[PDB]
C-alpha cells in the first residue's frame, strides 16, 4: 500500500497507549524531559553555576532540590552536549548547566507534541479540537516564562530552575525586583485562574446538587448511564436557583461550557503577555503621580508606598546570594532596614 | 391571616426575584452596611494610624490614592482585638483615625457571608434540591474568616488583618511570606494545588463539552444557539468525549461517569481551598512552614546554600523593612 | 478627574449590575 | 451479610457506615469500638509522653499535651509546676489502656457477633430515631453522666488533693479550692462578657474558684436537665422546629462540636489559669509582655505607654498586649498600671526567673519543629504546646462545621424526600412561575 | 446584490458580558493610563 | 454616640428576633414535596 | 479491549512475580552499588562533602567565561586536589 | 496629583469605542424582525 | 521515664500511640477483602 | 496475548530507571554527611 500508509495505519492502531504520527516527537522528548529532571534532582549540582547544592546527592529533600539554570557568563547559549561549552564531555555538560537546556528545549517539543497529540486524536476520534486550544495557554505560559523571559533578560541565568523552592525564589524574585503583582497583565492572570477555580467548584456543586433522581441508591453516581440521551441533572432548576441566589445564571449550557474554556486560558494568555513585558523590564513597577507625591511629601504613606520599600529590602538582602556572578558586597550600613527609615 | 404569616410567607417565597429566606433577612442589611461603608471609606476616608504610632496610612482615592493602591486601612495596633465600633470612640474624627471602618466593614461582611452561605442552603431547600452548593461555598468563607478575623485572633490585633484593597493585599501577602514563609507551607502548597488544578479542569472540562457538541446549527450562527433552555436531550456527546479523552492519556483516567466527574470538579478545589484557609489559620497560632536553612553543610562545617536559603534571604529582607 | 473617571466607571458597573439582573432577557423554557 | 452490600443498603462502601443508621446493635458497637479507641489514645500517649518524659526539664520544652492535662488537676506537682513525682502519669496512662482494652472488647462483642438490632431483645435499650420520648431519655441519661463528671472535677478540686492554682502566691502551687464562686452574678456574668479585646468572654476566667463554681452549677444543671429530659416529651415548638432522624441528630452534635473547638481553641491560645504557663509554657501575649519586661530591667540596670483608656502599659508593638495578665505580673501591677517603682524596688527573683524563661519559649516555630522566627536557623528545637493545641484544634472545629452543614442539608433533604435526587415527573421549579 | 451578505446579531446578554469586559478592562487600565 | 448605640441595638435586635422567630414558625414544613 | 492482558491479570500472577523477583532487586542494588561505590560523583561531577571547597579557599568555584568554563571546572577541581 | 492628563482622553475612548459598537450591534438586533 | 521494671517494653510503648491510625487503614484492608461491595 | 508491546515499553521506560533511581536515593539515606 506504500511504506507511509502502513506506518500511519500502525501509529494510529487502537491500544492502551495511543501513539500517532506526534507520539515520534512526543514520546521522546517528554520522556527525555521528565528523565533529566529526576537525573537531576537526584544526582546534578549546582555548585559551579549557581553555589547551590540541589540535588539528592548532596543532601537536598523534594522541596529543595532544582535543575538549575545554567551560568550567567554562558549567556543565551544552547548548551549543546557537543557545544563548545561542554565540548563533549558529559561531567562538564552537567556541571556547567546543560541538563537545564536539555529539559527546557525538550520539554518545548514535548509540549508541541502533546499539542500535536491533541489535533491528531480529535481528528481521527471526530471531535472539534478545543482541548487545544485550551493547551494554548499552557504553551504560551511556558514559552513566556522559561524561554521569552530569560532571552530577553542577560542569560539562561534569570528563568526559573526547574524545582520547587527555586520556583518559589522566582516568585520572590519577581515581586522584589519587577513588582509583578503590580502589573495588570498578572491581576488579569490571577482574575482568570481564581475564576477558573471558582468556575470549577460552582459547577460541579450544581451540577451534583440538581442531579435527577434517577436511581434508588442513596448513592447517586450509580443512577448515571455513560449511554442515556437524556440530561442527568436539571438546568432550569439550576438556573432558577442561581437566579435567585446571585441575581444572574446560565442558561445555555453550551455557553457555559465554553466560559469554562475561556476564562482560565485568557488569563494565562494575559500573564504571558506580561511576562514578555517583564522580559524586556518593561514592568508596572511604579505610579509616577504617587512618586512625585511621595518625594515632595515625606508624610504620604500608602501601602503602595510600603510594597515599594519591601521590594528594596528584597533586593538588597537577596542579591548577593541570588546572584553571585555579579560579586556584590553590600555593607551592612547600605542594607536597607525599617529602623533607619 | 394575621400579618405574621403573609411576613413568613413572603420571607420565605419562591417567586421573589432575589429569595431572601430568613438568612437574607440577616444578610441583606449587613451586606448593605459593610458596602456602603466600603465605598464611603475607599472614596473618603481619613488617613488611619495604623501602628499607632502617629504614622497614618492614607487609603482613600480623596487622599491621593487610585483603584490599585487605595485601600480601607485596617483598625490600629492600639486597638489590638478590641471591639471598636461608633459609639467606643470619643467622637468620628478618633474613629476614623484609629481604623474603626475596618472593624464596620469587616464584622458585617463575615456575617453577611455566613448568612450568604445559609441563604444558599435555604433556596435549595425550597426548591426541592440537594443541599450542598453551600459546602461548596464553605472554601472560600473560610479563607475570607481566616485573613479577616482568625489571622487577628492569633496575632492579637486587627491591625494584622488583610487590608481591603488591591496593594493592601500585596502587603499583607510580602508580610505574610516574611513572617511565616507560607510558600515553604504545605498547606498553602495544597491550596495552590486546589487553584491551579481548579483552572486546569474548568478548562479541562469546557473544551471536551465543547469539543463533543452535537451538530444542529449552521456555519453561519453560533453553536450555542444549538441548545435551548430546558431540553430533555443531551447537548454534547459525552461518549465521544470521553474517547478523545482516554485516547489521550489512557483508558483508565478517563471518567465514563458524569456525577462522578462533575463530584472531582467540586471536590479538588473545595478541599484545596479548605486546606490553604487551615493553613493561614494555623500559621495565625505560628505554626509556620518548613524552614530547612542550613540543611546541608559539608565535610569541614561551612554551610552549604539551598534555594530555601535564598527564600530565607529575601524573607529577611520583607522582615528587617515591614518592621519599625 | 482621576477619582472622578474611578467613581464614575464604578457606578456604572452598578448600573449594569441593576440592568444585567432585573432587566435580563428572561430564560424560557423549551 | 444483611445491609452489607450497596443493592440492599444503598449506600457505597464509602459511605458505608450509614448502613448502620438503622442497625442499633451495631451502631452500639461501633460507639463502643470508637471509645475505646479514644481511651486507646489517651492511655497510649500518656505512656509515650511518660516514656520521654525529663521531669527536671520544663514540659512545654519536650511536646508534652496530655502530662500538662494531668499536672494542672494537681497530679504529681509541687510548687512553681515541680514534678514532685511521676507515679499518678503512669497510673492513667495504664487505667485508660486497661479501660480501653475493655471498651474495645464490648464494640466488637456489639458490633460483630450480638445483635443486629437492640428493639426484639431490649424495650429499654432498643431506639427508634423517630421516638421522640427515647431520645429525650437517652439524652437525660447522658447529660446525668456528664454533670456527674463536672461534679468529679469538683470533687477533686475541694477534697481529693485540689488543684494547681497559678495564682497561687509564690509562683503557683496545689491548693484545695475550699471557697468555690456559687454566686450566679458571676458564673452568668461570665457568660455576658464580650468576645472580643479586654474581655475574652469565658475564656477570662482568671481564678480556680470561678472554675469550681462553674463546674458546680453546670453540674446541677446538667442533672436537672436531664431528670427533666427524662420525665418529658418535647413541646409542640420543638416537634415543630427540628427534624427527628439520626442524621439530623448527628448534625446538630456537629455544630455543637464545632463550636466547642472553636472555644477551646480561644482558651488555650489566651487562658493560663486552666492551662497554667508552667506546664503548656507562656501565651503569646505572655511572651511578648515577659520579653517587655525583662528588656525594661535589664535596661534599667525600655518603654511605657498610656493605653487608649489611660493605663500605664509596655511601650511598643506589645501595647496590643496590654490586656495581658500573669502571676508574675501581677504583684508589679499597681493601681494605674505597671508600678515602675514597684518594678524597681520590689521584683523578686521567681518572677524575674519566670519573665526570662518565658522570653526564651515564645510561642512560635515551623512545621519542622524549629524554634524562633521562620528566618532564623535550624538551632532551636521548640513548638509550643498551645500552638499545636489551638491548630489542630482549630482545623478540627473547621472541618466539623463543616460536617455539620454537611449532615443538616442531607438530613432536611432526606426528611422533605429530595435527597436522592429531583423527581423527574414532579420537578418542582417547573410548576413555580417564572421570574420574569 | 451580493448574496455573502448575512445578518449580525448580538443579544443583550452578550451586550451585558461586553459592557462588563470593557468597564472592569477600563476600571483595571484607568490607574494605568493616568500613572 | 449614645443615641447611636441605642438605635444599633434595637435594629439588630429586631433582625435577630426575626430570624429566630421566622425559623421557629414552621421553617421544616416549607418545601416543596413533604409537607 | 484493545486486545492486551489486563494489569490485574499479570500482577496477580505467579509467573510475573517470579520475573519480577529477581529483576527487581538486581536494579535496586545496580542503583545502590552507583551512589555507595561513588561512581555517582564522578559521573555527574558532584562534589563530595569534603570537596565543596579548597583547603585554602573559602570562595564558590562560579564559572566566569563561555568559552573557558570547562579549564575553569577543571582549574577548580585541580586546586581542590 | 500629578498624572498623565492623555489618561483621562484614554480611559474615556477605552470606555466609550468598544462599548458603544456593542450598543449598536445590540439595537440593530432588537429592530430585526 | 518509666518505672524500671517496665523499661525493657519501652520500645511496645514507642509504637503504641500509632495503633489508632491503624486501624483506619485496617477498614480499608477489610473493604479490600471484600471487594469494596 | 503478546508480551513485548507498546505498553510494556512505556511501563518498562518508566519502571527500570524508577528502581535503579529508588536504590541510588535509599543509599543516599545511609550517607554519612
Ligand atoms: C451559633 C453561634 C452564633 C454566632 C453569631 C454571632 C455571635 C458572636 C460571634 C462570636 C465571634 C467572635 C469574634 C471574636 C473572637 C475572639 O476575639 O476570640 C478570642 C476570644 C478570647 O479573647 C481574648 O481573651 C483574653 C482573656 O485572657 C485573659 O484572662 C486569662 C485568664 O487566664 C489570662 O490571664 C490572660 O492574660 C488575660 O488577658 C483577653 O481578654 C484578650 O484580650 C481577648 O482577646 O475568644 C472567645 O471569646 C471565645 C471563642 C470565640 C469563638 C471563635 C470564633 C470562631 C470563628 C471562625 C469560624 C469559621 C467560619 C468558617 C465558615 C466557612
Ligand atoms: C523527538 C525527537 C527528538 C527531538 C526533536 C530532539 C531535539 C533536540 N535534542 Mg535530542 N535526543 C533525542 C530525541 C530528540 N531530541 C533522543 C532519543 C536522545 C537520546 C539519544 C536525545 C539526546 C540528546 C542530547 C544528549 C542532546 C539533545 C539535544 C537536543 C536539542 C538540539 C539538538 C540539535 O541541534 O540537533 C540538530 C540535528 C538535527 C535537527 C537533525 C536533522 C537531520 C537532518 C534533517 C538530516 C540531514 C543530516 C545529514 C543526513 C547528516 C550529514 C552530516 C554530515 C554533513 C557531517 C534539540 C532540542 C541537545 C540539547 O538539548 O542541548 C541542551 C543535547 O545535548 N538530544
Ligand atoms: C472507628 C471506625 C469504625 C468503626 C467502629 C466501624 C464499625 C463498623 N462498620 Mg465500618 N468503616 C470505617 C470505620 C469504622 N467502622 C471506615 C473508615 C470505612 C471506610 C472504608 C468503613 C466502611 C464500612 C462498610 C462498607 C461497612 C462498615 C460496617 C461496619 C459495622 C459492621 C462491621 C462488620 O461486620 O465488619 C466485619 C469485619 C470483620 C469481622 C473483620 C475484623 C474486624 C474486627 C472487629 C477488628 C478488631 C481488631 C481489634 C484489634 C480487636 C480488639 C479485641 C480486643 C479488645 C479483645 C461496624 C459497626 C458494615 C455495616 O454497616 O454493617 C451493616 C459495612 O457494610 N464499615
Ligand atoms: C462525629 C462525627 C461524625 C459522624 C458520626 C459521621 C457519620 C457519617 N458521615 Mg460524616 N462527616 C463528619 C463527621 C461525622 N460523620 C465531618 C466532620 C465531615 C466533614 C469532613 C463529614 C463529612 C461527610 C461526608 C462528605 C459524607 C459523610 C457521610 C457519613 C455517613 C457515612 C460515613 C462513612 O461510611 O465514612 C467512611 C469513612 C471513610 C471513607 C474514611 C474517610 C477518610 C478521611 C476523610 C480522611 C482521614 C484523614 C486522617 C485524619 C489523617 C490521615 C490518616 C492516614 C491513615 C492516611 C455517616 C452517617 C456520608 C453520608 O452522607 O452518608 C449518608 C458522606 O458522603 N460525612
Ligand atoms: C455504651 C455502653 C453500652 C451499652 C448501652 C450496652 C448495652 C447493652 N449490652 Mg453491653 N457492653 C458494653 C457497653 C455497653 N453495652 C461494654 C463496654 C462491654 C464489655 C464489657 C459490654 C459487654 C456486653 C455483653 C457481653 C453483653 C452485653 C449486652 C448488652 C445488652 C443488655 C445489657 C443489659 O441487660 O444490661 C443490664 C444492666 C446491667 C447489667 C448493669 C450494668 C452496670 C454497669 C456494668 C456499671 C458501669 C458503671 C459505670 C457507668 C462505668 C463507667 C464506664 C465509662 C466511664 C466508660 C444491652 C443492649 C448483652 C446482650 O447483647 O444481650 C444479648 C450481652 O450478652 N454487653
Ligand atoms: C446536651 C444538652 C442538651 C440538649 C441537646 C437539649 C435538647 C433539648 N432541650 Mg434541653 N436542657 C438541657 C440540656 C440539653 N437539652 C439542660 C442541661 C437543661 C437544664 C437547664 C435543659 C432544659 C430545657 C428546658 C426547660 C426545655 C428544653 C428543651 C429542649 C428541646 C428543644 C431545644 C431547643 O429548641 O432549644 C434551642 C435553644 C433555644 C431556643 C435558645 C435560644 C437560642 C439563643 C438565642 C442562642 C444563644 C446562644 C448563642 C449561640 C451564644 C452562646 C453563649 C450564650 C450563653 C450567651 C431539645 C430536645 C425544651 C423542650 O422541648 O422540653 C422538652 C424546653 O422547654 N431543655
Ligand atoms: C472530606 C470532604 C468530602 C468531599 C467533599 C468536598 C467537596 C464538597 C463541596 C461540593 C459538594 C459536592 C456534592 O454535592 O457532592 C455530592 C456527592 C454525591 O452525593 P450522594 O448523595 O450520591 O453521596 C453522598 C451521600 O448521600 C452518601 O451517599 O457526595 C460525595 O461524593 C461524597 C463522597 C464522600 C467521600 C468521603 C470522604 C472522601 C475524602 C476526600 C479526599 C480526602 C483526601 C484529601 C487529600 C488532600
Ligand atoms: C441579594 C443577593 C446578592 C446579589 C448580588 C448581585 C451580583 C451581580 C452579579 C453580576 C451581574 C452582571 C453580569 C453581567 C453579564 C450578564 O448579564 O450575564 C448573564 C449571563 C447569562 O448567560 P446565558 O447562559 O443566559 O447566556 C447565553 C448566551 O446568550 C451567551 O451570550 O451569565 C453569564 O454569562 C455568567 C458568567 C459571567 C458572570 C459575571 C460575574 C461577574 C461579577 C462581578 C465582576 C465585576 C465586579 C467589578 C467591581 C467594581
Ligand atoms: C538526562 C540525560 C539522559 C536521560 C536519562 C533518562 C531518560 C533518565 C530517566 C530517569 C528516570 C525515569 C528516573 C526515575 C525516577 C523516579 C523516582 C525517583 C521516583 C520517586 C517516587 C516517589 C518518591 C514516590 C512518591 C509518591 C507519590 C508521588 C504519591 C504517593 C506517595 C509517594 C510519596 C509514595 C540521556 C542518557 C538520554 C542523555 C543524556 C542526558
Ligand atoms: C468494628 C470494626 C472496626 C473497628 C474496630 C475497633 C475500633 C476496635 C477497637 C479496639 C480496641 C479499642 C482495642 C484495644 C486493645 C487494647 C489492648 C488489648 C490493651 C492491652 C494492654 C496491655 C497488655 C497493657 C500493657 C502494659 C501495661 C500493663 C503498662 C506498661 C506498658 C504495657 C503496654 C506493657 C474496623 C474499623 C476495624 C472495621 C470493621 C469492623
Ligand atoms: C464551667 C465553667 C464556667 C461556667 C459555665 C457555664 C455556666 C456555662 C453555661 C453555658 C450555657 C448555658 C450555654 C448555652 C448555650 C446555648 C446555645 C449554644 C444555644 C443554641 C441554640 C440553637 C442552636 C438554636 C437554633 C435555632 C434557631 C436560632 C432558630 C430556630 C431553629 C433552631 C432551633 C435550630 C465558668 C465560665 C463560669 C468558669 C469556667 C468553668
Ligand atoms: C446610617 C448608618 C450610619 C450611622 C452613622 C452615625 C454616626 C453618628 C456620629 C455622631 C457623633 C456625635 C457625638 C455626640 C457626643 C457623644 O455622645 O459622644
Ligand atoms: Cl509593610
Ligand atoms: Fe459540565
Amino acid at each position: 500500500r506504500g511504506w507511509f500508509d502502513i506506518l500511519d495505519d500502525w501509529l494510529k492502531r487502537d491500544r492502551f497507549v495511543f501513539v500517532g504520527w506526534s507520539g515520534i516527537l512526543l514520546f521522546p522528548c517528554a520522556y527525555l524531559a521528565l528523565g533529566g529532571w529526576l537525573t537531576g534532582t537526584t544526582f546534578v549540582t549546582s555548585w559551579y553555576t549557581h553555589g547551590l547544592a540541589s540535588s539528592y546527592l548532596e543532601g537536598c529533600n523534594f522541596l529543595t532540590v532544582a535543575v538549575s539554570t545554567p551560568a550567567n557568563s554562558m549567556g543565551h547559549s544552547l548548551l549543546l552536549l557537543w557545544g563548545p561549552e561542554a565540548q563533549g564531555d558529559f561531567t562538564r555538560w552537567c556541571q556547567l548547566g546543560g541538563l537545564w537546556t536539555f529539559i527546557a528545549l525538550h520539554g518545548a517539543f514535548g509540549l508541541i507534541g502533546f499539542m500535536l497529540r491533541q489535533f491528531e486524536i480529535a481528528r481521527l476520534v471526530g471531535v472539534r479540537p478545543y482541548n487545544a486550544i485550551a493547551f494554548s495557554a499552557p504553551i504560551a505560559v511556558f514559552v513566556s516564562v522559561f524561554l521569552i523571559y530569560p532571552l530577553g533578560q542577560s542569560s539562561w541565568f534569570f528563568a526559573p530552575s526547574f524545582g520547587v523552592a527555586a520556583i518559589f525564589r522566582f516568585l520572590l524574585f519577581f515581586q522584589g525586583f519587577h513588582n509583578w503583582t503590580l502589573n495588570p497583565f498578572h491581576m488579569m492572570g490571577v482574575a482568570g485562574v481564581l475564576g477558573g477555580a471558582l468556575l470549577c467548584a460552582i459547577h460541579g456543586a450544581t451540577v451534583e446538587n440538581t442531579l435527577f433522581q434517577d436511581g434508588e441508591g442513596a448513592s447517586t453516581f450509580r443512577a448515571f448511564n455513560p449511554t442515556q440521551a437524556e440530561e442527568t441533572y436539571s438546568m432550569v432548576t439550576a438556573n432558577r436557583f442561581w437566579s435567585q441566589i446571585f441575581g444572574i445564571a446560565f442558561s445555555n449550557k453550551r455557553w457555559l461550557h465554553f466560559f469554562m474554556l475561556f476564562v482560565p486560558v485568557t488569563g494565562l494568555w494575559m500573564s504571558a503577555i506580561g511576562v514578555v513585558g517583564l522580559a524586556l523590564n518593561l514592568r508596572s513597577y511604579d505610579f509616577i503621580s504617587q512618586e512625585i507625591r511621595a518625594a515632595e511629601d515625606p508624610e504620604f504613606e500608602t501601602f503602595y508606598t510600603k510594597n515599594l520599600l519591601l521590594n528594596e529590602g528584597i533586593r538588597a538582602w537577596m542579591a548577593p546570594q541570588d546572584q553571585p556572578h555579579e560579586n556584590f558586597v553590600f555593607p551592612e550600613e547600605v542594607l536597607p532596614r525599617g529602623n533607619a527609615l | 391571616a394575621n400579618l405574621w404569616e403573609r411576613f413568613c410567607n413572603w420571607v420565605t417565597s419562591t417567586d421573589n426575584r432575589l429569595y431572601v429566606g430568613w438568612f437574607g433577612v440577616i444578610m441583606i442589611p449587613t451586606l448593605l452596611a459593610a458596602t456602603i461603608c466600603f465605598v464611603i471609606a475607599f472614596i473618603a476616608a481619613p488617613p488611619v494610624d495604623i501602628d499607632g504610632i502617629r504614622e497614618p496610612v492614607s487609603g482613600s482615592l480623596l487622599y491621593g490614592n487610585n483603584i490599585i493602591t487605595g485601600a480601607v486601612v485596617p483598625s490600629s495596633n492600639a486597638i489590638g482585638l478590641h471591639f471598636y465600633p461608633i459609639w467606643e470612640a470619643a467622637s468620628l474624627d478618633e474613629w476614623l483615625y484609629n481604623g474603626g471602618p475596618y472593624q464596620l466593614i469587616i464584622f458585617h461582611f463575615l456575617l453577611g457571608a455566613s448568612c450568604y452561605m445559609g441563604r444558599q442552603w435555604e433556596l435549595s431547600y425550597r426548591l426541592g434540591m440537594r443541599p450542598w452548593i453551600c459546602v461548596a461555598y464553605s472554601a472560600p468563607l473560610a479563607s475570607a474568616f481566616a485573613v479577616f478575623l482568625i489571622y487577628p485572633i492569633g496575632q492579637g490585633s486587627f491591625s494584622d488583618g488583610m487590608p481591603l484593597g488591591i496593594s493592601g493585599t500585596f502587603n499583607f501577602m510580602i508580610v505574610f511570606q516574611a513572617e511565616h514563609n507560607i510558600l515553604m507551607h504545605p498547606f498553602h502548597q495544597l491550596g495552590v494545588a486546589g487553584v491551579f488544578g481548579g483552572a486546569l479542569f474548568c478548562a479541562m472540562h469546557g473544551s471536551l463539552v465543547t469539543s463533543s457538541l452535537i451538530r444542529e446549527t449552521t456555519e453561519t450562527e453560533s453553536a450555542n444557539y444549538g441548545y435551548k433552555f430546558g431540553q430533555e436531550e443531551e447537548t454534547y456527546n459525552i461518549v465521544a468525549a470521553h474517547g478523545y479523552f482516554g485516547r489521550l492519556i489512557f483508558q483508565y483516567a478517563s471518567f465514563n461517569n458524569s456525577r462522578s466527574l462533575h463530584f472531582f470538579l467540586a471536590a479538588w478545589p473545595v478541599v484545596g481551598v479548605w486546606f490553604t484557609a487551615l493553613g493561614i489559620s494555623t500559621m495565625a497560632f505560628n505554626l509556620n512552614g518548613f524552614n530547612f536553612n542550613h540543611s546541608v553543610i559539608d565535610a569541614k562545617g561551612n554551610v552549604i546554600n539551598t534555594w530555601a536559603d535564598i527564600i530565607n534571604r529575601a524573607n529577611l529582607g520583607m522582615e528587617v523593612m515591614h518592621e519599625r | 478627574m482621576e477619582t472622578i473617571t474611578y467613581v464614575f466607571i464604578f457606578a456604572c458597573i452598578i448600573a449594569l449590575f441593576f440592568f444585567a439582573i432585573f432587566f435580563r432577557e428572561p430564560p424560557r423554557i423549551t | 451479610a444483611t445491609n452489607r452490600d450497596q443493592e440492599s443498603s444503598g449506600f457505597a462502601w464509602w459511605a458505608g457506615n450509614a448502613r448502620l443508621i438503622n442497625l442499633s446493635g451495631k451502631l452500639l458497637g461501633a460507639h463502643v469500638a470508637h471509645a475505646g479507641l479514644i481511651v486507646f489514645w489517651a492511655g497510649a500517649m500518656t505512656l509515650f509522653e511518660l516514656a520521654h518524659f525529663i521531669p527536671e526539664k520544663p514540659m512545654y520544652e519536650q511536646g508534652l499535651i496530655l502530662i500538662p492535662h494531668i499536672a494542672t488537676l494537681g497530679w504529681g506537682v509541687g510548687p512553681g509546676g515541680e514534678v514532685v513525682d511521676t507515679f499518678p502519669f503512669f497510673v492513667v496512662g495504664v487505667v485508660h489502656l486497661i479501660s480501653s482494652a475493655v471498651l474495645g472488647f464490648g464494640g466488637v462483642y456489639h458490633a460483630i457477633r450480638g445483635p443486629e438490632t437492640l428493639e426484639e431483645y431490649s424495650s429499654f435499650f432498643g431506639y427508634d430515631w423517630k421516638d421522640k420520648n427515647k431520645m429525650t431519655t437517652i439524652l437525660g441519661f447522658h447529660l446525668i453522666v456528664l454533670g456527674i463528671g463536672a461534679l468529679l472535677l469538683v470533687a477533686k478540686a475541694m477534697f481529693f488533693g485540689g488543684l494547681y492554682d497559678t495564682w497561687a502566691p509564690g509562683g503557683g502551687d496545689v491548693r484545695v479550692i475550699t471557697n468555690p464562686t456559687l454566686d450566679p452574678r458571676v458564673i452568668f456574668g461570665y457568660l455576658l462578657k464580650s468576645p472580643f479585646g479586654g474581655e475574652g468572654w469565658i475564656v477570662s476566667v482568671n481564678n480556680l474558684e470561678d472554675v469550681v463554681g462553674g463546674h458546680i452549677w453546670i453540674g446541677l444543671i446538667c442533672i436537672a436537665g436531664g431528670i427533666w429530659h427524662i420525665l418529658t416529651t418535647p413541646f409542640g415548638w420543638a416537634r415543630r422546629a427540628f427534624i427527628w432522624s439520626g442524621e439530623a441528630y448527628l448534625s446538630y452534635s456537629l455544630g455543637a462540636l464545632s463550636m466547642m473547638g472553636f472555644i477551646a481553641t480561644c482558651f488555650v491560645w489566651f487562658n493560663n489559669t486552666v492551662y497554667p504557663s508552667e506546664f503548656y509554657g507562656p501565651t503569646g501575649p505572655e511572651a511578648s509582655q515577659a520579653q517587655a519586661m525583662t528588656f525594661l530591667i535589664r535596661d534599667q540596670k525600655k518603654y511605657l505607654m498610656r493605653s487608649p483608656t489611660g493605663e500605664i502599659i509596655f511601650g511598643g508593638e506589645t501595647m496590643r498586649f496590654w490586656d495581658f495578665r500573669g502571676p508574675w505580673l501581677e504583684p508589679l501591677r499597681g493601681p494605674n498600671g505597671l508600678d515602675l517603682n514597684k518594678i524597681k524596688n520590689d521584683i523578686q527573683p521567681w518572677q524575674e526567673r519566670r519573665a526570662a524563661e518565658y522570653m526564651t519559649h515564645a510561642p512560635l516555630g515551623s512545621l519542622n519543629s524549629v524554634g524562633g522566627v521562620a528566618t532564623e536557623i535550624n538551632s532551636v528545637n521548640f513548638v509550643s504546646p498551645r500552638s499545636w493545641l489551638a491548630t489542630s484544634h482549630f482545623v478540627l472545629a473547621f472541618f466539623f462545621l463543616v460536617g455539620h452543614l454537611w449532615h443538616a442539608g442531607r438530613a432536611r433533604a432526606a426528611a422533605a424526600g429530595f435527597e436522592k435526587g429531583i423527581d423527574r415527573e414532579s420537578e418542582p421549579v417547573l410548576s413555580m412561575p417564572s421570574l420574569d | 446584490p451580493n448574496p455573502n451578505r448575512q445578518p449580525v446579531e448580538l443579544n443583550r446578554t452578550s451586550l451585558y458580558l461586553g459592557l462588563l469586559l470593557i468597564l472592569v478592562l477600563a476600571l483595571l487600565f484607568s490607574s494605568y493610563f493616568f500613572n | 454616640m449614645e443615641t447611636l448605640k441605642i438605635t444599633v441595638y434595637i435594629v439588630v435586635t429586631f433582625f435577630v428576633l426575626l430570624f429566630v422567630f421566622g425559623f421557629l414558625s414552621g421553617d421544616p414544613a416549607r418545601n416543596p414535596k413533604r409537607k | 479491549t484493545t486486545g492486551e492482558r489486563p494489569f490485574s491479570d499479570i500482577i496477580t500472577s505467579v509467573r510475573y512475580w517470579v520475573i519480577h523477583s529477581i529483576t527487581i532487586p538486581a536494579l535496586f542494588i545496580a542503583g545502590w552499588l552507583f551512589v555507595s561505590t561513588g561512581l555517582a560523583y564522578d559521573v555527574f561531577g558532584t562534589p563530595r562533602p569534603d570537596s565543596y571547597y579548597a583547603q585554602e579557599q573559602r570562595s564558590i568555584p562560579l564559572v566566569t567565561d563561555r568559552f573557558e568554563a570547562k579549564q575553569q571546572v577543571e582549574t577548580f577541581l585541580e586546586q581542590l586536589k | 496629583m500629578e498624572v498623565n492628563q492623555l489618561g483621562l482622553i484614554a480611559t474615556a475612548l477605552f470606555v466609550l469605542v468598544p462599548s458603544v459598537f456593542l450598543i449598536i450591534l445590540y439595537v440593530q438586533t432588537e429592530s430585526q424582525q | 521515664k518509666l518505672p524500671e521494671a517496665y523499661a525493657i517494653f519501652d520500645p511496645l510503648v514507642d509504637v503504641l500511640p500509632v495503633i489508632p491510625v491503624l486501624f483506619l487503614a485496617l477498614a480499608f484492608v477489610w473493604q479490600a477483602a471484600v471487594g469494596f461491595r | 496475548y503478546p508480551i513485548f508491546t507498546v505498553r510494556w515499553v512505556a511501563v518498562h521506560t518508566l519502571a527500570v530507571p524508577t528502581i535503579f533511581f529508588l536504590g541510588a536515593i535509599a543509599a543516599m539515606q545511609f550517607i554519612q554527611r
